[PDB]
RNA sequence: GAGU
């Protein structure tokens, strides 16, 4: 994850999409303060996102799922 | 004198055989000064026991092949070099091994002397293929230090040398390998300090940490002549 | 500039039939080396046309290439960028492996720029290499006679020689090639015989 | 419109296709 | 004010933050690579040796440019696409662009190459660790021909890796290099005397069997050991290392009487100026080859000076030959100018 | 004082640097011998001879 | 491939190509997809090297 | 001097003119770091004048590359000297021969990659002996101009300056000779006149807290360039014809 | 002559000598050529070459940073350097160097504030040099307009 | 700010007048003494805008307190100085 | 364990600068072990005395020239770096030098403090050419270890910054050269056991025997961390 | 003028 990204690339596949997915997750931890799944072990948001993708916890589709889950529950609360 | 002493920081015991040891902080140049001095004593000077002589009945020389045995006599000798033995009382013991039948001969098959401990009893020595095959040998273990080869023993010791006595390289020292790596340390002000990473790998007879203690002890014992 | 991997599969059957390269005498570019990591267009089997050896859309991996040598494949139709049907770019299949990655190219990669850089760089750098250092002049062009090494039957192509007074086969053709057929029959060595050359056999 | 940008650039291209 | 607490903060920020290094000219994409920075006191950038090839960077005063990827996107672009560990193979040809050069090749060549008996010929060693122990103890040369037991790891038809153990007839040096070799590669790859051409194939093999992580660590290891033994070797360049063949002045006087024969045949008005020009150039061109071949036989195999029973022949350990043969530096062409005949020069015309 | 890399010689074909080094050492050798004779204080006659 | 981008139309299609126009081969092939579906006058062309 | 020379060293050093050479042979009457007086021999010495040549030596001065030009005397007091001998060595010359650098003990061998591609491994001993150490002389100037608003002043009185900073400036506003300076320290107390300026409400507030209102001249004092650090060895003042001179000038 | 001089010095004919590693004390495997080479320190001191910049002065019309260490300058990221990022596919790094790093005036300040707020967010716009290009082309009397979405 | 495409076509006399915010009738750049723009000159502030942010030339209208104001006296609109690179 | 300690046998002080020290008996391989480890400490860690500060009256900076003096101030400083001094009691002493007249100023012209020994009195410091020239300076000698440059000392304390004090390099470390040779011992009938002959070359003073004691002390102090702490 |  830190040194070699190959296994993280092998989870998603497209290097280009790996970058977009890990950037969107890292933005969540950077700004939202969304809690990390893997122990940080004193690492930056970018590295945490890559570990999370390597172990197969974060995914474009999974992010989109939790986006509608939380947005729909807030719509429910407003009405 | 503003004596800057190091402190033993980490002992990563990766295995009972292999251990890494970080050490900091060391003043500039003391990384290699302590690193090498220790490495030398640890390899050549740490004392222990090893097979010095072997006598197998029906064996005139090390290049012959015994029937019903997979390994050639040389291959057998090479296994005895690596045989880990602790002798408690005497400095010289002759162990006897008589074994027969279709079996991988292990170190447990040696008749253990009262004060002689075989540290790895499952250690392979020879493979008997024919069931009718029986092997009988007398393994002489002496206590010494460093690495004393048979080539340096035949040239110096030219007293009694009868035909049949197989001479095998004597590996007294129980340190299997040692390397020290020097990386730079970072302190609040001082930025030219160094860290000493020593990787040891013993067989198991002497503990790695205890071997380090003894090596440093021998070094400090030699400095008793230089007063301070 | 514009050329990017746009699609995964153009669904084209098109491709160029590559053949082994034997310039000079030593095999410069082997078929495997020329074809490695290229999509194999059209079910290309072995000599005896009665059983499919290799499939369609299948990236040539090192294992597959090793099998080609055991089977002694003459020539293979391989999917190329030129024969891609993708409009406004090319498909990952027609390109084949990203040589820099060691696997099939990712869609979105800007291939054209990579290509131009790859072609251009050696020239630009070799213009500096044998020139700051370029000193001693060591030319070599004494190609007087061709000597064959492996025994074989002489096979000439596109040649029109005529017997002379001396009793030797004098070639009267410009482009004349000399192959080296083995026992079973396959080209092993190849040379360039010039015009007005004297053939021993 | 390539590499990292291909994701965003195709998302624009569909925004362009649908008005 | 550069306060003490500020350095600790700076140290905190640069961790896991990639920076781009660039060298002019930027001819292919590898002219820019990302690294994780390591803060050093002192004003020069420190570059990794093995990527010197991609940058075409030699430290005769070269300078490089530094760029900070700011955004999270840019950081991940750098770590995933542009990191040096991620970009090994040339995009132009399927070949590893990261390959040991110079001192590294020389060290490994020195270790693997064998010598007649020397210290402790024909010994028998338990592991490559006993071999290392023997060499550093001073009872064996790296070129001692000794039989060692190594356990090589060969990959089977499935994912499972097969292990096999046998007695190999290698030298002490090759045993010690086997320690750098990952499990999975065969022992036979290191068992030959290693040059630059063999080491690249080593890395290629490593890449296709094991994959990226193992190759990266292996490459680093090879660099460390390569330098280390290059320095142990004590390799140097004295003027006695440039060996002139004893038979230069004879070959030259002969070639000089020959050129005189064709000058005399010109003065008789038989041979045209153009024919003589061509035949004088041919005489000298053959003289040059002969002198070069004389130097190279006298230098290549000049260790005709061995032992054990009586006299035996072996490869020369002359420094300049080792340098050229290993592929660390120089070639036979360079050595011709140094020890042999310089040869025929070309005018600015192109004419010789 | 300095450790220079020999791999920067055979390719470069600047063998002047090696001859300079050998002669420089020889020059410094004579220097070290006169230095030794001056430290001993042998005498004018012996220094003159050498 | 980039050298073979363009093509010269010799003979009219169902669009306003007509004789001697040079257009990208991509665009005329996409036109020919819609011609195959609609029939009409097909466009005859020749690929050009540039 | 170079141990391994060619012989051109002497010729280059003497002909370049950077070395002081003797016009006329004789005995040295007076050696000094700053000058050399030689008394000429009777045979060369003209019958008119006293016949004593005085060469004033050029001391630590700036070069075009900011290097240091110094002449050192290479004769002893009361030494017999031949015409056309080197009296004083230029910056890179030893006893009349050319000395461009320094010879030293070199070993050709690989070392742990610290000499990889021409990279050089040097002993701390060389640094300690300060033999490769070099001298660099930089020139900073402070201009007092006449502007539309009025003349600029070279005063030590500058808005917003610590007494730490003003310690090194004299009454006139010029740094003292011999003073060590580093980036941001002020050399010559020079400012440029300023006009009216809408002070942001925060500066209205801040100046109301402190009380120190802005002055006429702004802040354009010459200060040490960032990261350059040195000792002031000399100061020069140019004044025009009729402007009131600084007490320092 | 040089070997003869070496013999007067009691130095070896080879001019190679036995050397010992300072660290270990053991000898190196073979004689090393040792002697005195006359060496020069060139005018190229690292003190004069090292330079570094995050944010500074900007050029007058193009609004991109100035050049040169004497002007506290930004490194030129030139066409060749751009192509490298294009090959890589590194799109945001490239955009960054064209916009928030260079001309984009809104972008640079907004980006700076985001960096101090930890959030490394990209907030790009249009480089000021392109706006100029347009104005220069209309000053030529060629209508160049932006058709929006 | 974000657009889709870019067109180039011939500039009509009429089109050129659309962009223009004033006719320059004088070669004058600035006054030699008050380095301020000359009337209907090449640097005219009355045409291309104010030299300083939200400030007219003669200085009758200052700061955002006077937003889109056109000074009757000098004839300068009080806006951002940014406009001098735009108009 | 066949423990065998060496004993300091001979101290042949060929000169106050040069000394040979033979050492026996050493068990096989300990010759190089101790030889090198000692050589490294002896070169670096050893403490001594050196000129840290200089103050000549009528001198503002080191680059100026003094009248009646052949040497520039820098040349003079370089000579003081090489000045051999032993301080017995205090670790910091300020020596005063007032000299006039047509004379090569030597080290003996410095007013010697009760507990301050000038090891090389003939050491050259400055050449006075004019007879009317008088030179007056205060040389501050401190005791320390290794090499402490003026550049590393102009970026630490500096609470008092007096215009006139000149800071120059002072290599405190006394050891100029050291080499350790190993020859045959021929003791009883051991043969293998050799001897450690260490040839030291130091500046003034630091006593050969005393220096070896200190070097071994530093080594044994570092070994405390590997014995006591595991 | 510095590395190609
Ligand atoms: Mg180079
Ligand atoms: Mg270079
Ligand atoms: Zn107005």
């Amino acid at each position: 994850a830190r040194v070699t990204v190959q296994d993280a690339v092998e989870k998603i596949g497209n290097r280009f999409d790996l970058v977009l997915v890990a950037a969107r997750r890292a933005r969540q931890m950077q700004v939202g303060g969304k809690d990390p799944l893997v122990p940080e072990e004193n690492d930056k948001t970018t590295v945490i996102a890559l570990r999370e993708i390597e172990e197969g916890l974060i995914n474009n589709q999974i992010l989109d799922v939790r986006e509608r889950q939380e947005q729909q529950e807030q719509e429910a609360a407003e009405l | 004198t503003e004596f800057l002493k190091p402190r033993l920081v980490d002992i990563e015991q990766v295995s009972s055989t292999h251990a890494k040891v970080t050490l900091e902080p060391l003043e500039r140049g003391f990384g290699h000064t302590l690193g090498n001095a220790l490495r030398r004593i640890l390899l050549s000077s740490m004392p222990g026991c090893a097979v010095t002589e072997v006598e197998i009945d029906g064996v005139l020389h090390e290049y012959s092949t015994k029937e019903g045995v997979q390994e050639d006599i040389l291959e057998i000798l090479l296994n005895l070099k690596g045989l880990a033995v602790r002798v408690q009382g005497k400095d010289e013991v002759i162990l006897t091994l008589n074994k027969s039948g279709i079996g991988p001969v292990t170190a447990a098959d040696i008749t253990h002397d009262g004060d002689v401990e075989i540290v790895k009893p499952q250690h392979v020595i020879c493979h008997l293929t024919d069931e009718n095959a029986s092997i009988s040998m007398r393994i002489k273990v002496q206590r010494g230090r460093g690495y004393v080869p048979a080539s340096t023993r035949i040239h110096s010791e030219e007293d009694e040398r009868p035909i049949g006595r197989l001479l095998v390289d004597a590996c007294y020292s129980p340190v299997e390998r040692i390397a020290y790596n020097v990386e730079a340390a970072r302190v609040e002000q001082r930025t030219d300090l160094d860290k000493l990473v020593i990787e040891m790998e013993t067989n198991g007879t002497i503990d790695p940490e205890e071997a380090i203690r003894r090596a440093a002890t021998i070094l400090a014992e030699q400095l008793e002549a230089f007063v301070d | 500039q514009d050329l990017v991997v746009t699609e995964d599969d153009c669904g084209t059957h098109e491709g160029i039939m590559m053949t082994p390269v034997i310039e000079g005498g030593d095999v410069k570019e082997p078929l495997r080396d020329r074809v490695l990591g290229r999509v194999t267009a059209e079910d290309v089997l072995k000599p005896g046309t009665a059983d499919i050896l290799v499939p369609r859309n299948t990236l040539l991996h090192e294992q597959w290439c090793d099998l080609l040598e055991e089977n002694s494949v003459d020539a293979v139709k391989v999917r190329s960028v030129v024969s891609c049907d993708t409009d406004f770019g090319v498909c990952a299949h027609c390109y084949g492996r990203d040589l820099a990655r060691g696997h099939i190219i990712n869609k979105g990669e800007a291939i054209g720029v990579i290509a131009a850089q790859s072609i251009g760089e050696p020239g630009t750098q070799l213009t500096m290499r044998t020139f700051h250092i370029g000193g001693a002049a060591s030319r070599a062009a004494a190609e007087s006679s061709i000597q064959v090494k492996n025994k074989g039957s002489i096979k000439l192509s596109n040649v029109k020689s005529v017997v002379n007074s001396s009793g030797k086969l004098v070639i009267t053709s410009r482009n004349t090639e000399l192959k080296l057929i083995d026992e079973f029959g396959r080209t092993k060595e190849s040379y360039k015989v010039p015009y007005g050359a004297v053939l021993a056999k | 419109p390539a590499g990292t940008g291909y994701a965003y650039h195709q998302d624009r291209m569909r925004r362009r296709a649908a008005g | 004010r550069e306060e003490a607490v500020v350095w600790d903060i700076l140290d905190e920020v640069i961790r896991e933050h990639p920076v781009l290094l660039n060298r002019a000219p930027t001819l292919h994409r590898l002219g820019i690579q990302a690294f994780e920075p390591v803060l050093i006191e002192g004003k020069a950038i420190q570059l990794h040796p093995l990527v010197c090839a991609a940058y075409n960077a030699d430290f005769d005063g070269d300078q490089m440019a530094v760029h900070v990827p700011l955004t999270l996107e840019a950081q991940l672009e750098a770590r995933a696409l542009m990191m040096s560990t991620n970009n090994i193979l040339s995009p132009a040809n399927g070949e590893p662009i990261i390959v040991p050069s110079q001192d590294v090749v020389l060290g490994l060549y020195y270790m693997t190459r064998d010598c007649v008996n020397a210290k402790g010929e024909g010994m028998v060693l338990t592991g490559p660790k006993e071999a290392e122990r023997l060499y550093r103890s001073g009872l064996a040369s790296l070129h001692a021909r000794v039989k060692v037991r190594i356990t090589e790891y060969e990959k089977d038809a499935n994912g499972e890796l097969v292990a096999k153990t046998s007695l190999k007839d290698t030298t002490v040096g090759r045993a010690i290099l086997w320690m750098i070799v990952p499990k999975g590669l065969p022992y036979s790859i290191v068992n030959q005397a290693l040059g630059k051409k063999a080491i690249s194939k080593m890395l290629n093999t490593c890449y296709r069997i094991l994959g990226l992580k193992p190759t990266v660590i292996f490459a680093d290891q090879i660099m460390y050991t390569g330098f280390a033994y290059a320095a142990r070797s004590g390799a140097s360049v004295g003027i006695d290392d440039m060996v002139i063949p004893e038979k230069k002045h004879e070959i030259i006087s002969e070639a000089e009487a020959e050129v005189a024969e064709i000058q005399e045949q010109f003065q008789s008005g038989l041979v045209t100026a153009g024919e003589r020009y061509n035949k004088v150039i041919d005489i000298w061109a053959a003289a040059n080859d002969r002198v070069s071949k004389a130097m190279m036989d006298n230098l290549q195999t000049e260790t005709v000076i061995n032992r054990d029973g009586q006299e035996e022949k072996q490869v020369s350990f002359n420094s300049i030959y080792m340098m050229a043969d290993s592929g660390a530096r120089g070639s036979a062409a360079q050595i011709r100018q140094l020890a042999g005949m310089r040869g025929l020069m070309a005018k600015p015309d192109g004419s010789i | 004082d300095i450790v220079l890399n020999p791999l920067g010689v055979p390719s470069r074909m600047n063998i002047g640097q090696i001859l300079e080094t050998h002669l420089g050492m020889a020059a410094k050798g004579i220097g070290d011998k006169i230095n030794a004779m001056l430290k001993q204080q042998q005498e004018v006659a012996k220094l003159r001879e050498f | 491939r980039q050298m073979l981008r363009k093509a010269t139309i010799v003979n009219a299609g169902s669009s306003d190509f007509l004789e001697g126009e040079q257009v990208e081969y991509s665009r005329v092939k996409i036109a020919n997809r819609e011609l195959e579906a609609n029939g009409k006058v097909g466009a005859t062309y020749s690929r050009d090297l540039l | 001097k170079p141990l391994v020379g060619t012989g051109m060293e002497r010729a280059v050093a003497v002909d370049s003119g950077v070395t002081a050479v003797a016009k006329r042979g004789g005995v040295v009457q007076y050696v000094d770091a700053s000058r050399i007086v030689i008394k000429v021999n009777e045979d060369e010495m003209y019958p008119g004048e006293a016949g004593i040549d005085i060469y004033n030596l050029t001391k630590y001065t700036r070069s075009n590359q900011n290097t240091c030009i110094n002449q050192m005397p290479c004769v002893s007091l009361g030494e017999p000297v031949e015409r056309g001998d080197v009296l004083a060595d230029g910056p890179s010359t030893d006893l009349g021969e050319l000395a461009l650098g320094q010879n030293m003990r070199v070993a050709f061998m690989p070392w742990n990659g610290y000499n990889f591609e021409d990279s050089i491994l040097v002993s701390e001993r060389v640094v300690q002996e300060d033999r490769f150490t070099t001298i660099h002389i930089q020139e900073l100037a402070c201009v007092s101009r006449d502007t539309k608003l009025g003349p600029e002043e070279i005063t030590a009185d500058i808005p917003n300056v610590g007494e730490a900073a003003l310690s090194k400036l004299d009454e006139s506003g010029i740094v003292y000779i011999g003073a060590e300076v580093t980036g941001g320290d002020i050399l010559v107390g020079k400012v440029t006149p300023k006009g009216e300026t809408q002070l942001t409400p925060e500066e209205k507030l801040l100046r109301a807290i402190f009380g120190e209102k802005a002055s006429d001249v702004k802040d354009s004092s010459l200060r040490v360039p960032n990261g350059v650090s040195g000792t002031v060895i000399d100061v020069q003042v140019f004044t025009r014809d009729g402007v009131e001179k600084d007490k320092r000038a | 002559e040089i070997k003869e001089l070496l013999k007067l010095g009691d130095l070896p004919t080879s001019g190679q000598i036995r050397l010992y590693d300072g660290r270990t004390g053991e000898q190196f495997e073979r004689p090393v050529t040792v002697g005195y080479m006359y060496m020069l320190k060139l005018n190229h001191l690292v003190d004069d070459k090292m330079h570094a910049r995050s944010t500074g002065s900007y050029s007058l019309v193009t609004q991109q940073p100035l050049g040169g260490k004497a002007q506290f300058g930004g490194q030129r990221f030139g066409e060749m350097e751009v192509w490298a990022l294009e090959a890589y596919g590194a799109a945001y790094t490239l955009q960054e160097m064209l916009t928030v790093k260079s001309d984009d005036v809104n972008g640079r300040t907004k980006m700076y504030k985001n960096i101090v707020d930890g959030n490394h967010q990209m907030e790009p716009g249009m480089p000021e040099s392109f706006n100029v290009l347009l104005k220069e082309i209309r000053s030529l009397g060629i209508n160049i307009e932006l058709e929006d979405e | 700010e974000e657009f889709d495409a870019i067109k180039i076509a011939l500039a009509s006399p009429d089109m050129i007048r659309s962009w223009s915010f004033g006719e320059v009738k004088k070669p004058e750049t600035i006054n030699y003494r008050t380095f301020k723009p000359e009337r209907d000159g090449l640097f005219c502030a009355r045409i291309f805008g104010p030299v300083k942010d939200y400030e007219c030339l003669c200085g009758k209208y200052k700061r955002l307190k006077h937003r889109g104001v056109i000074c009757e006296k000098c004839g300068v609109e009080v806006t951002q100085t940014k406009v001098r690179r735009e108009r």
